[PDB]
């Protein structure tokens, strides 16, 4: 149960996380898309808490607590981002600044506290030993679900905020170990990669949106904690026309229309990996003096002007397997995955988004 | 016994 | 054992 | 058990 | 499997695609289901019957001219020795068979004789149809429904084949799809499907693809070609020879093939009289010029090739994402004996029943 403070947070973040996902979506350079919300939250947290005047003042903005205290902001981060581990799920943040920077004690201490931040000096001239200690770092971060964050470090002069993380959603009614087979996901009309399935038939909450041409399914998760729902339309065709659709109230409606019905789930089986250098998509929606070196104030950080945000890796390992709690109709629906998808990870008590997304493209060889 | 059939095929090209 | 493949598509416009 | 459902039906003619 | 048989079995396989090509010109013709064994027997019955020409054309036919008549049957006899074959030849009522040919035509031909009257033609198309019925075991109920020429000899092959395959499918993987005869005719059928490891090559060029099914313990095997979609079988006809049968045989590799083929029986009475006189038996099927004297008494009226082919899952009791082999559209096959390479069958089917 969230306290008031990480309630209004927690909703907060989740309409940061539908624009972010909407801005992302609109960019024809992003094919899949992971995002928790909370951790996209506590970035603009830590520019907060690292920041002065305007610099600081946007990051609240951008989360929509600038009505907010920074302490009670600071406070209800911490709470959301505990309640996020509370077996499977793994995170780490990471603050790297070049090795011309120190880091305050005291911005140290608290980012540690409210955060869980950790800090490392780097030298980004040297590009491949940049690389090896980030990817290294994220690696032991999700123990080798997530082995590389980025492949470029473009800027040797600023900030790189880094979150690592893997997540696993634990069915309330495991798939068998042995329903899982070879078929083809079609990422478009004419291009189909080599994927592995996974297939289960049970009693799920469905609707089948005739007028608007797709389905929605919720798929609960371990003592149904949570649920995993997945939005995809009839045939194949790109995820912008069902986005324009996507929103919080639209969410409720389809929800609500929702019944328990057979349906045969078919899903991609195995470990999708998505990085996201967000800072483009948060300063696109007004954190722009972060990221600003002539313009930033991250004084607090280092103690002086020295540095600006320069990238925030948002990387995500989210594995799709089989396993789920040992539990477990004449004609079922067919709920069969094999072309693009959207899908929300929902806490079902508070109702807070732990991730929204996106399946465009799996790991797999073009058939 | 064998599962159901398969979800119909994509439409044909214009 | 999986079950058959689907029906043919509709035709194209 | 029942198996899994088939794969999808070939694309129509165009 | 003998130097003979082997010789000779090249040369009735030769004649198959000669047939079954100049069948699929002709446009009254729908489905064709063709034993090139049994074809070629009855050209060798004919030089088995006939004197001078009659019989020479015949050998020619079958592209035997320079072998002896003895090679030509004991050849044939050793190749023509599920399958149900019956051959009978009909002959009018003031027509009597000569004991030796009788003899001889049994030995090599496994060859049956029956005299006809056509004075009630319900009668005698009643006959030909119980002797078909009873060959089949019901599995061909009807040879014809008209006899065109009451005069000559009737030379009549009834023939029921059912392919069981090497993996069968399962019993239960059968349901109601639609067989498109044309991109605006299509036929409600009942299909059968199965995925495993076949022999399989798709030609992207010449939009095709073609699969091997081998058949109980390996010893056969059923060829099926089909374009990409719906379309006429006369674009694959013209690509469809012995030369680039080869071609496709070693361009084949095994690749995990989801079949679906309809299930059924497929009725063909085929009347060869016309096709083998283009084919160059012109005396044989003249009155006024047949010498089959050797038979005596008088010319060839018709050549009735009838069969009933089942499509059925029965058989003999991972994988990677299949490709689709939906044959609900026209289609040719082949049944192929694996050591000899020996045509059993050659077919195509444009139109089942439903």
């Amino acid at each position: 149960m969230l306290s008031p403070k990480a309630a209004t947070l927690a909703e907060r973040s989740a309409g940061l996380a539908f624009s972010l996902y909407q801005a992302m979506a609109k960019d024809q350079a992003v094919e899949n898309i992971l995002l928790s919300p909370v951790v996209v939250a506590s970035s603009l947290g830590l520019v907060s808490l690292g920041g002065k005047a305007t610099t600081a003042s946007q990051a609240k903005a951008v989360l929509s607590a600038e009505q907010l205290r920074d302490e009670e902001v600071h406070a209800g981060l911490g709470e959301l981002l505990r309640s996020l581990s509370n077996v499977t799920w793994k995170l780490g943040s990471r603050l790297y600044g070049p090795s011309s920077v120190s880091f305050a004690e005291d911005f140290v201490r608290s980012s540690k506290q409210h955060y869980n931040c950790e800090h490392s000096k780097i030298n980004f001239r040297d590009k491949r030993s940049a690389l090896q200690s980030i990817n290294e770092w994220a690696a032991q971060t999700t123990d080798g679900k997530l082995p590389e964050v980025t492949k470029d470090v473009e800027r040797t002069d600023g900030a790189l905020l880094v979150n690592a993380m893997f997540f696993k959603p634990h069915w309330d009614e495991k798939f068998h170990h042995k329903m899982v087979d070879n078929r083809g996901f079609m990422v478009t009309r004419s291009y189909t990669v080599g994927v592995t399935m996974m297939h289960r038939t049970g009693l799920y909450n469905y609707y089948d949106d005739e007028k608007e041409k797709l389905q929605i399914v919720e798929m609960p998760l371990a003592h149904k904690l949570s649920s995993l729902i997945i939005l995809m339309p009839h045939h194949v065709e790109p995820l912008e026309r069902l986005e324009k659709l996507l929103t919080k109230e639209q969410l409720k409606i389809w929800m609500g229309k929702m019944q328990k019905k057979a349906v045969a789930i078919s899903l991609p089986k195995g470990v999708v990996e998505v990085t996201h250098d967000l800072q483009k998509h948060l300063a696109g929606l007004g954190l722009t003096e972060a990221i600003d070196k002539n313009k930033a104030d991250l004084s607090r950080m280092s103690g002086k002007k020295d540095l600006y945000l320069a990238s925030v890796f948002h990387a995500t390992a989210f594995e799709w397997d089989t396993e789920g709690n040992p539990f477990d109709l004449r004609s079922p629906k067919l709920f069969y995955a094999d072309h693009p998808f959207i899908f929300l990870v929902r806490d079902t008590q508070s109702g807070s988004l732990l991730f929204i997304g996106r399946l465009v493209r799996p790991k797999g060889d073009k058939m | 016994p064998p599962g159901p059939p398969g979800p119909r095929g994509p439409p044909g090209p214009p």
